[PDB]
């Protein structure tokens, strides 16, 4: 687990972004900084209580 | 001939003679170093927000693209690359390089003067104690922070000129920048006024910017009326972009962290509309004025600018000063200039009384029904 | 008069004397300082100043005092004294020197130092030898001066590995010679030449002995002693290298464009040290016909060449296409060459002045380095004795130990 979140977290460079809305059918959606919308199903190393729009 | 055809087959002697070199040798001059500079890098640069804790992760705004999380090389001070700082970012891994020197708006990198025009304080005689004063207030502090320092006082970091026009505000301005040995920064009051509102603020800003970088300078406002003089408050809402401009441009002078190692020069005709804040001292101290040359003064001029002239010496010069009662130097150097080209009316190599008589009715009593100063007299 | 209708102020000595230290830059400043001349003041500056200094920098400081005052006859022995016949070789070595410096009438210095001068190798008198036979270079030009020679000759025949006892033998006889009547072939520089080709060693005395040959050589108009030396002396590049000094030197310029073709194709000659004192000819050749005299040696590779040209603007009043020159030739990377510009380009004009000052030091801010800035500030603040004492500077890329004598350039009043 700790491999894995070398593999990912040692890349350095971090896109910043903005939380737009959080569904629920646990689910966040992301505008980043280059002014691209994205959805993820999966939100990952984030808990749902700290996240607001 | 002789000399040019001698010098003709001497220089092409030598020019066909290296010929021989130009033909027989088969830019590089730094073709190995650039291709050593192949191994460099494209080094985009960027702006700074903030830096985290216990560690560098450092987040920059590049200026367009995005905002990213960066970590710093191993060729840098992890002291140095604090916030709000334009430092050079690799374009693959996204790692800080250099900090550098701030954005400085390149259109206010072109009033820096770069030069200095050759204007020697002899050119402003008969005004003694003008001279004195600003050369009290300008010269001394910045080449003697001896008499200052060990008695205890502050000079006054402001000082404003006035009188009437042509009278040599300009003149000493340019006086002072042959011998200034500062970073002498010209700045036009109708460089303040541009399209956009508030956009005279931030030329300030970077006025100020480049003032605190360089210690020891000095910054020469000029006809500071287009810069903002009065706060006059209707029910129309007119003059006001002027009016927050001249405000920047006092606050950032002198309040709350005073401006350090900066003196400030001011010019202007009238010098009556003008909002009080800039009267107050602590901003604007010495009121340095020039009234007209009395009667010496005239004498001297006329020393001044016809030392090195073609004229008879065996004439006067106090009965052509006697004739100007009120005068500027300008009108002086047109009386001068005009003796000569009557003087080119005939053709002579010297001049006479009669021509300066003539350049004397010509300017001064006939162009007298214009003649610049019976309405900035009163300093309307 | 020079006191009288000038006042020069304090804040060069306190400000150019405040460039920082590092017994190298600050032994510069001593020399910057000491050449300011509003008194003699930085000669009466205290003490403590020339104890910080070293050996070849104290010749220099203990010179400096002869560079402040170069009149003050009565004033020259009362201020010399003190230094002279003092604790340190250096000290009274160096004051004989000043002493050689302040005048060129006196002759009554000569035999406190005269007397001393005989060490048989390598002792004390030899270092006065060097300040005192160059000195007394300074001091007098006879008909031909033949008793100062003659002590001249247990110097060459002492023959001491220090380089500048043999360099200010071949300099100082010929400051006693240049203008010899249509030079000599004597037995003189006939026996330097031939004391020269007896010992092949240290080649900097290969170099400075036919400085003094070619200024031997120098009062020529027809002279046939290029071919008379050619005979005697030509070998194994090093009495080639004499030479193309002796080419150099007997040929000072006139409508002779054979010798600059003769230039052209011996220029490309792949000695490169003759290339450099047979192209540094030209600056004395074309002199007054000054307009072809630039050239494309930047152009060129062969970066001593670049050196040539650095040399060939020199002093005089150095119009706009001179600093234009300066334009590429301040901005280079070699210590010797980046060293070589500030030399020629502040005796070129002896903000304005200042402003090529400042753009060094964006140029550095090595050492070398700054000790080439402190000489560009000194320079900033057909005569022979302003042609020789350059040519004595062009063997510069060595030892501060050559620059002990690099304070004997003694061009300008
Ligand atoms: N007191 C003076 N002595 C000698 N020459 C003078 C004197 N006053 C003016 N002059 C000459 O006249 C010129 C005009 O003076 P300036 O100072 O340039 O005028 P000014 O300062 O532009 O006045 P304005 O129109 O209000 S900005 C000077 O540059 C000098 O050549």
């Amino acid at each position: 687990e700790n491999s894995e979140k070398i593999k990912v977290n040692k890349t350095l460079p971090y896109l910043v972004s903005n939380v737009i809305e959080l569904l629920d059918v646990k689910c966040a959606v992301i505008k980043t900084s280059t002014r691209q919308t994205y959805f993820l199903p999966v939100i990952g190393l984030v808990d749902a209580e700290k996240l607001k729009p | 001939q002789v000399e040019d055809d001698i010098q003709q087959l001497l220089k092409k002697i030598n020019e066909l003679t290296g010929i021989k070199e130009s033909d027989t040798g088969l830019l590089a001059a730094d073709k190995q170093t650039l291709q050593s500079e192949q191994p460099l890098q494209v080094a985009r640069c960027t702006k700074i927000i903030n830096a985290d804790s216990e560690d560098p992760k450092y987040i920059i705004n590049v200026k367009q693209f995005a905002k990213f999380v960066v970590d710093l090389s191993d060729q840098v001070a992890p002291t140095d690359i604090e916030e709000g700082m334009r430092v050079g970012v690799d374009r693959n891994k996204y790692q800080i390089h250099i900090p550098l020197p701030p954005k400085i708006d390149p259109t206010v990198t072109m009033m820096q003067v770069e030069e200095k025009p050759d204007v020697t304080y002899s050119d402003v005689g008969g005004c003694k104690e003008q001279i004195e004063k600003l050369r009290e207030v300008v010269e001394t502090p910045l080449l003697h922070p001896e008499r200052f320092v060990n008695l205890g006082i502050e000079p006054p970091k402001g000082v404003l000129l006035f009188g009437p026009p042509g009278t040599g505000k300009t003149l000493c301005a340019r006086a002072v920048a042959n011998r200034t040995d500062a970073c002498f920064i010209r700045v036009i009051g109708s460089e303040l006024v541009q399209k956009y509102v508030g956009e005279g603020a931030r030329m300030v800003r970077e006025l100020f910017e480049m003032a605190r970088t360089k210690k020891a300078c000095l910054i020469f406002f000029d006809e500071i009326d287009a810069i903002g003089g009065a706060r006059f408050d209707d029910g129309a809402g007119g003059d006001n972009e002027v009016q927050r401009t001249m405000l920047e441009l006092i606050n950032q002078l002198d309040g709350f962290d005073p401006r350090g190692n900066i003196k400030v020069l001011m010019a202007t005709n009238r010098p009556d509309t003008l909002d009080p804040a800039l009267m107050r001292p602590g901003r604007l101290d010495r009121k340095i004025e020039f009234s007209l040359p009395d009667l010496e003064g005239r004498t001297h001029i006329f020393k001044i600018h016809a030392r090195s002239m073609s004229v008879e010496r065996d004439i006067r010069f106090e009965l052509l000063a006697r004739l100007c009662p009120n005068s500027t130097g300008a009108e002086i150097r047109s009386v001068c200039t005009e003796a000569g080209m009557f003087a080119i009316r005939a053709r002579r190599k010297i001049a006479t009384e009669k021509d300066f008589l003539e350049a004397v009715n010509k300017v001064i009593k006939s162009y007298a029904k214009f003649s610049a100063t019976p309405r900035y007299m009163t300093y309307n | 008069d020079d006191i009288y209708k000038t006042h020069l102020e304090n804040n060069r000595f306190g400000g150019s004397g405040s460039q920082v230290d590092s017994a190298r830059m600050n032994l510069a400043s001593s020399f910057v300082n000491g050449f300011v001349n509003q008194d003699k003041l930085l000669t009466d500056d205290g003490n403590k100043w020339l104890y910080k200094n070293k050996d070849h920098g104290m010749l220099s400081a203990a010179a400096s005092l002869g560079m402040i005052l170069l009149w003050d006859v009565d004033g020259g022995l009362t201020q010399i004294d003190k230094y002279l016949y003092s604790s340190e070789d250096y000290i009274k070595s160096g004051a004989l020197l000043a002493c050689g410096i302040v005048n060129s009438g006196v002759r009554n210095e000569c035999d406190p130092a005269l007397a001393l001068l005989s060490d048989y190798v390598l002792h004390n008198s030899n270092t006065m030898r060097l300040g005192s036979i160059f000195g007394l270079g300074l001091a007098y030009a006879g008909s031909n001066r033949e008793d100062v020679l003659t002590l001249l000759l247990p110097v060459m025949g002492d023959s001491k590995s220090s380089m500048e006892v043999a360099g200010v033998t071949a300099l100082a006889c010929g400051m006693i010679a240049v203008g010899s009547c249509n030079g000599d072939v004597t037995s003189t520089i006939l026996q330097t030449i031939m004391e020269k080709s007896e010992t092949e060693l240290k080649d900097t005395y290969a170099r400075w002995l036919p400085l003094g040959l070619g200024l031997n050589h120098l009062g020529k108009g027809e002279a046939i002693e290029a071919i008379l030396a050619a005979l005697e002396v030509v070998s194994e590049p090093f009495r080639s290298f004499a030479n193309t000094l002796v080419d150099v030197c007997a040929y000072a310029g006139s409508g002779n464009v054979l010798k600059v073709q003769q230039l052209l194709h011996i220029c490309s000659e792949h000695f490169d040290s003759k290339e450099k004192e047979e192209d540094k000819d030209k600056k004395e050749k074309k002199d007054k016909d000054k307009k072809e005299a630039p050239a494309d040696m930047g152009a060129h590779q062969g970066v001593a060449v670049l050196g040539i040209a650095l040399i060939a603007m020199g002093e005089e009043i150095g119009a706009e296409m001179a600093l234009r020159t300066f334009g590429h030739l301040l901005r280079y990377g070699e210590p010797t060459l980046r060293r070589a510009v500030p030399l020629a380009l502040a005796l070129i004009s002896v903000s304005h002045d200042a402003d090529p000052e400042v753009s060094y030091n964006s140029i550095f801010a090595a050492r070398l380095a700054a000790m080439l800035r402190q000489l560009a500030q000194y320079h900033a603040k057909k005569g022979t004795l302003t042609l020789c004492p350059y040519h004595s500077d062009r063997q510069l890329m060595s030892q501060v130990a050559v620059a002990g004598l690099l304070t004997v350039l003694v061009s300008f009043l």
